[PDB]
DNA sequence: ATCCCCTTGGCGGTTAAAACGCGGGGGACAGCGCGTACGTGCGTTTAAGCGGTGCTAGAGCTGTCTACGACCAATTGAGCGGCCTCGGCACCGGGATTCTCCAGGCGGCCAGTG
DNA sequence: CACTGGCCGCCTGGAGAATCCCGGTGCCGAGGCCGCTCAATTGGTCGTAGACAGCTCTAGCACCGCTTAAACGC
């Protein structure tokens, strides 16, 4: 029998390893393509620093980390280990959007 | 050449060697510390401005910024900063 | 050792006889009053509930499976 | 020339790592699309502020300086790139 | 027998009556006593303008009613209509205090 | 001159009426005392800030302007008293 | 008006990024009652609300004065730019420990029986 | 009704593997050295804002007499 771990244990291993991780968690190039995509939705033929791609990358991931730690607080308040979209929606509502 | 682009690298390095002579510093951490210096400095400067105009004071003195520190800095961090700044200004007025 | 716990379940559900079924709260506190380790025997009372519902001596009032509330059968 | 979908380039496994940072242990399938949606909303607000800076700078290339300025205005001040 | 409404509809009558009303629900005199007491806990012999007491009264009014509408959001999150103080602790945490 | 127990000055029916304005139907019994406590800590912040404003002014009476000003620097600005 | 540099544009190799299917397996959730706990209906009380009275603390304005601090020319010096070496660490190779999940026993318990 | 037997659910044990845990290496950012120049300071000046006495008056504070609304309670 090939060895298999129970669900959540690999998830919790990912939790521990990536709270331990400090690097950027997103592929760089599609994020660059996406910020350029939203840029030409606003102004034409617009250019970016690579440092600006880094900055939006790290700000975006940290902001999402804020939304998801609020999501765990909401979900354990909702007595769920499986989150739903309404957790994130309520977090956006309370955060002062 | 290039124009001199200003940063707080040397003085944080000085206090670093002052309080931990054996430790090192990285470039990312130094950028974080420069952003920290800028952030706390601008918060205190903004609150000092608000105290200046609420009392219609044309100047921000040690009383103004001291009060602003009690507003911004919480609790024991605030009173320790008051102690440090009071010791510093007494040493400054002692020339 | 002693007698099996299913007899305790039957006497606990026959002691009350509400017009509606008895849920698990009153059953587990009836076993607590009679004397039973209800905290450590959740699986044992679950298999007891499955045995008594499945064999047909007892009828479920309105719930489904071990969920819900239970009453006595017609005879 | 133009691009029509790079929102999905912030992929489903990438969103999974991001929520692994937040401590989220089980994620249903319905969360991910709304996360990219609110990602679009936030980054749309930030880049609106940023291009408004940038057009006010009378330049055509975005720097990280106006990025951290816009993050300051929105209230999520970023350390590391100031100055 | 005297007439008696079911538990809840008198509460909803109070609800509807009070968003149609504007009146400050906190009694003036014990609020002034409380603000003098809390101020005396810090700095002594401290006097309050009546305008200050009133202004702080709608301030505290709005702060708590914002907290209660937020905890109602937390309660309908929790499939509940009766809020419990962990809703308030949640709201304090995810608002960021 | 000294006061001891003004946390109970904000009465239980006052708390119930507060939660009526916030749209709360049912209010459990544990709510009243800890809501007194969180009102207490909110006023500790607000009054400490405002009284700090007053002692900055070398005034001795707390004014409504300082209450709304200490509100506003906490991101809680109030309309209707000179702000 | 320019200049020069980091982004833009284009190119080749690769392996992790992803990605989708299988399958186990962890999960939300209605619901049926039960415990109970405020919600609401009254009565009671008492203190907040209202009205009136005397005091004065300090809020706030005015005058005085002086304590204090930007500006500026100048001198200089210590940190910014720039280059340059070097070992802590970035990456690499081999071994324990968690850990954890899985294999075989212990025990409770249900089920049959003299 | 006690005695005995067998199977589900925990009890006990144990081995593979991810990540930590012992060295090995080479390197490039980090610590350090040098030119300098832009900026840190110094003294004098000007000029100005605010700290403080006085004062005054006014609104806040101290006190009292009813009255059911509100608080308290069951």
């Amino acid at each position: 029998k090939p060895h298999r771990y129970r669900p959540g244990t690999v998830a919790l291993r990912e939790i521990r390893r990536y709270q331990k991780s400090t690097e950027l968690l997103i592929r760089k190039l599609p994020f660059q393509r996406l910020v350029r995509e939203i840029a030409q939705d606003f102004k034409t033929d617009l250019r970016f620093q690579s440092s600006a791609v880094m900055a939006l990358q790290e700000a975006s991931e940290a902001y999402l980390v804020g939304l998801f730690e609020d999501t765990n607080l909401a979900a354990i308040h909702a007595k769920r280990v499986t989150i739903m979209p309404k957790d994130i929606q309520l977090a956006r509502r309370i955060r002062g959007e | 050449k290039r124009s001199r682009k200003e940063s707080y690298s040397v003085y944080v390095y000085k206090v670093l060697k002052q309080v931990h002579p054996d430790t090192g510093i990285s470039s990312k951490a130094m950028g974080i510390m420069n952003s920290f210096v800028n952030d706390i400095f601008e918060r205190i400067a903004g609150e000092a401005s608000r105290l200046a105009h609420y009392n219609k004071r044309s100047t921000i003195t040690s009383r103004e910024i001291q009060t602003a520190v009690r507003l911004l800095l919480p609790g024991e961090l605030a009173k320790h900063a008051v102690s440090e700044g009071t010791k510093a200004v007494t040493k400054y007025t002692s020339a | 050792s002693g007698p099996p716990v299913s007899e305790l379940i039957t006497k606990a559900v026959a002691a009350s006889k509400e017009r509606s079924g008895v849920s698990l709260a009153a059953l587990k506190k009836a076993l607590a009053a009679a004397g039973y380790d209800v905290e450590k025997n959740n699986s044992r009372i679950k298999l007891g509930l499955k045995s008594l519902v499945s064999k047909g001596t007892l009828v479920q009032t309105k719930g489904t499976g071990a969920s819900g509330s239970f009453k006595l059968n017609k005879k | 020339k133009v691009l029509r979908d790079n929102i999905q380039g912030i992929t489903k496994p990438a969103i999974r790592r991001l929520a692994r940072r937040g401590g989220v242990k089980r994620i249903s399938g319905l969360i991910y699309e709304e996360t990219r949606g609110v990602l679009k909303v936030f980054l749309e607000n930030v880049i609106r502020d940023a291009v408004t800076y940038t057009e006010h700078a009378k330049r055509k290339t975005v720097t990280a300086m106006d990025v951290v300025y816009a993050l300051k205005r929105q209230g999520r001040t970023l350390y590391g790139f100031g100055g």
